[PDB]
């Protein structure tokens, strides 16, 4: 079960629309949740921006717009305790803590192996993580379900913008309740995400 | 008919061991478990199913192969594995 | 080709090894031309 | 949806047996017997019934390969009938036994021995006590060579044997055997085992 | 669930035939599968030829004609791992190892308690065991079920033959996967074999 | 209407080898090759695709020209499978290779090759890499001959091959070839370089 | 009008049809015909291996078909005289010339820069000039016309193969009358080559 559509709306067609591969579950390199994990993001259009068929289109046209279907599953056994928060966070821009630097490319664009949370409780952005089940989520309880579903559609005020300089939307995952486990056990368990583009368009064909 | 493969030919194996993919907890993510090529004419973990040695009867053959895994593990233990198949031609792949 | 994608998560009191059994077949689609002798024997 | 077939996957003459004829002990027998030669023993055994019809075929020749007109007496002594024991012994002119005269110039004998064991199907996987396990149930007869004569001529000869099978059978198919052969028992070699597989380097290498 | 049909045959009637508790359910002794073990065989005439009505129908009577109702279930805790491979082989033709030795009747019929694989890879007749899945078989995974259900009718190239000197089928099972326990765990899992013998026919009442 | 059809066009039975026994090397093996002569080979090499059944003659003699019986073994070897290499190896008796056992006194022994290409059609211009560019596609087997005898005569021996096509069809036909013919390859001489019509003295004289 | 179907069949469908961009119009360098010039040739598979999605698609793809509209146009003043012959030949296979050389890469597959032809008289291939008006074929008078189209459907005796290592049909242009001109006027006039691939198959999608 565990299916959430993002604001109750699906990815849609308004370009070229490939349709064939560019649809295909691309499943990207597991985490490891470890006891002392802080939380990691992802920029979905830079996750994609180098795999495949999905990375050529994205790389090599001007514009770009699709939904996404993703699918965040947590492989832990009966005997681990913890929980995850999995939101999708349009324009989730990341912040710097100066107390004026100027983050940098690997934070704000991490690709497809992603960046670690470094203040988790202000969500790197300065906005307490308590709120922030406002946005699309979904609770990953080890003790009650591992995939975590969301269906994000479009999210944009242009129909139409660059998939390699601009960012649509941040999927974040936090161990809001710490990871525990006996002796013994696997000390970091794996957390897999697998991304559907429904819908994909593009245009603007350049070399 | 689904027949063992015996994918663990590699040497200083013994006998029912030659049939098992070994997977340990102590293993990385993002790394290699095991290989094996698709050809079931040519002598390797093909030689030892049904369908690798009725093939060696004939010279010529086309269609399509299906391959199953079965994992024998404790209840209480999961995972994750991906099972990618690499087209005629292509190299093995170097990264998951 | 067969990858780790995440890990063999176990928990305690549970042996950290276990075994994957590959097996294979044929399907409607499969058929044989010109017999041979085997080099088995 | 042809060369698969049983009966287009057995149907092919070949050599099943090599016979010696001496004339200074005058004459040779031979047992029928499918398993005398690996290549075919490998294939009857992949199953566990089978019920054919054996079509023989004898191409004999001299010691150096050139052929006088010899005639020659092929006779098959079915299962039961007590086999010849000499060149001139009475069994030879047994009406009952079916005898083929041809000449050594002639084109080579050639006849048909239908499917006649007491079952209604052969077994060369006999489990119980009538290795052991063997069965009576299957022995097709034998075959009986030697030159007509008033007197005992000085001709070295090599008989071969060459059998086909049509119109067969099989039921309860069983794996291929993959240890050498050790002639009518599975027998084994405990120590050298050889693996069905030839070992390669290493478990990560297609190659 | 687990139900499957040995070729889809049932066992089925043409004698004298019982049927009111000789189909009742025969319980073999457990096997106790060790991390050594090395799998065990039944060749199943003999296996019955002593249980009760069975036993005194299939020794006082000449010809015999039955199928089975198999169940073979292995009692495992969640923390146990390992496979099992349940195949009916008809004729097992347990051969010798002698690089002629020929076994000896505790091995080709072991009766009720069973006998032990020495070499489980070529199961004990030069085939190998990757291929034996072409029989009726059923795997067993601890992880995943329990009970192996397999129904064979009668296999036989006679309508009847005698249930003392000849083995119909054998039943092994077999650790492919070696069984793996932690400390403190039960070091030897118990394998239990149900029989029912639907549609027995009996003849030839000897004393 | 009829002479000049491609089915007509090409059947006719004509030399395509010589192949020399020994008796002493024993035995004398010949791959079948269309290319091997070039007035059949400028004949074929007219078109790109074809697609036929060939028919072997094989008319054998002595070295004098007399033929006392010997008996002679014509095995085809289809590609893929290994060739003989001697007189007396284990390849001669292969079942799967069909023989023809004639006697040198007996008429010409003659087989029916049918198209068996794992293609559709054969072609001898292959444009690519498996000059270069031989394509495997078209290897229509093998032909060895030897005298079969328990012991080695001191025949001489010396076989000619006939191949007749038909039910044969072509496709893309190309040029006739002018320069001289360097076995496979369609090489020519860059200096010597044959015009294909003859100088005459003007080009102003019709003659 | 210079339309010409070649056999009279068109390129068509029978895998991954794109059929978006890989149909577009790609025109490859044009050659500069000079009064010396001897002719060049283009291995088609091999000339679009690097153009962009054609390219893209037939090296990562491991089967492929396709058709070819072809149009060949040379640019020449009404004050120059010559002729071209416009032929595509299925398996062009370059030959040596060595009076055993194997040519090379840089010939046999020349890329999309082409190569020139050694011998035009005899095609590099032995067959003379004279008679390559069998093939599908046009000509180019600068009198006259400009314009060569020459529609090619799929020749193969197969219904897919590699766009690597393998080469459909070449197409060849050659000087037979030379290019003449007065004093003053262009040395050099160009040819141009425009390519679009109908009804383009992929299959194997290979990294």
């Amino acid at each position: 079960a565990n299916i959430v559509l993002a604001y109750g709306e699906w990815p849609e067609y308004c370009p070229t629309r490939p349709d064939v591969s560019v649809n295909r579950f691309y499943t990207l390199d597991s985490k490891m949740w470890q006891e002392n994990s802080t939380g990691w993001y992802w920029k979905f259009p830079d996750v994609l921006n180098k795999t495949g068929v999905f990375g050529q289109n994205a790389q090599f046209h001007y514009l770009y717009r699709s939904g996404f279907c993703l699918h965040v599953q947590c492989n832990a056994s009966k005997f681990h305790q913890g929980a995850l928060l999995v939101a999708v966070i349009p324009e989730f821009v990341i912040a710097g803590r100066g107390s004026a630097p100027h983050p940098g490319f690997t934070t704000t664009f991490p690709g497809t192996t992603g960046a670690t949370f470094h203040d988790p409780y202000v969500l790197d952005s300065g906005v307490p993580l308590s709120q922030a089940l406002i946005y699309p989520h979904q609770w990953i309880n080890l003790r009650t379900n591992n995939c975590a579903t969301v269906i994000v559609p479009y999210i944009n005020a242009v129909p139409f913008d660059s998939a390699i300089n601009h960012s649509n939307f941040g999927l974040i995952v936090i161990p809001v309740s710490p990871l525990k486990y006996s002796s013994g056990a696997t000390t970091a368990i794996p957390i897999t995400i697998t991304i559907a583009p429904l819908n994909s368009e593009f245009g603007g064909l350049r070399q | 008919v689904e027949t063992i493969l015996e994918v663990n030919n590699t040497t200083e194996a013994t006998g029912l061991t030659r049939l098992l993919i070994p997977v340990s907890s102590q293993n990385k993510a993002d790394e290699l478990c095991a290989a094996f090529m698709v050809d079931p004419g040519r002598i390797g973990p093909w030689q030892s199913t049904l369908v690798g040695q009725i093939c060696r009867y004939y010279t010529q053959w086309s269609g399509s192969l299906k391959v199953t895994f079965m994992f024998t593990g404790s209840f209480m233990a999961t995972g994750k594995m991906l099972v990618a198949y690499s087209p005629p031609g292509s190299a093995q792949p170097a990264n998951r | 080709t067969l990858w780790y994608q995440t890990n063999y998560v176990v928990p305690p009191e549970t042996p950290g090894e276990a075994y994957i059994i590959a097996m294979g077949a044929a399907q409607d689609n499969f058929t044989l031309k010109i017999c041979k002798d085997t080099d088995e024997v | 949806v042809l060369e698969t077939t049983i009966n287009h996957f057995f149907s092919r003459s070949g050599l099943v047996g090599v016979v010696n004829l001496t004339d200074g002990t005058g004459y040779a027998t031979w047992d029928i017997d499918i398993m005398g030669f690996v290549q075919l023993r490998r294939k009857c055994e992949m199953f566990t019934y089978m019920r054919f019809n054996a079509e023989f075929t004898f191409v004999t020749t001299t010691k150096n390969g050139e052929a006088r007109p010899y005639m020659l007496q092929y006779m098959y002594v079915p299962p039961g009938a007590p086999k010849p024991t000499g060149r001139d012994a009475f069994q030879w002119q047994t009406a009952t036994n079916p005898s083929v005269f041809v000449k050594l110039t002639d084109p080579p004998a050639q006849v048909s021995v239908p499917f006649m064991s007491p079952a209604s199907a052969y077994q060369w996987f006999y489990d119980g006590y009538p290795t052991y396990g063997l069965c009576p149930n299957n022995m097709m007869g034998t075959f009986a060579v030697r030159v007509v004569s008033r007197e005992a001529s000085q001709l070295k000869l090599q008989t071969r044997v060459y059998m086909k099978l049509k119109h067969v059978r099989a039921w309860v198919p069983r794996p291929i055997r993959s240890q050498p052969y050790l002639k009518n028992f599975p027998n084994y070699d405990s120590s050298k085992i050889t693996n069905s597989a030839r070992d390669r380097s290493s478990i990560k290498q297609a190659n």
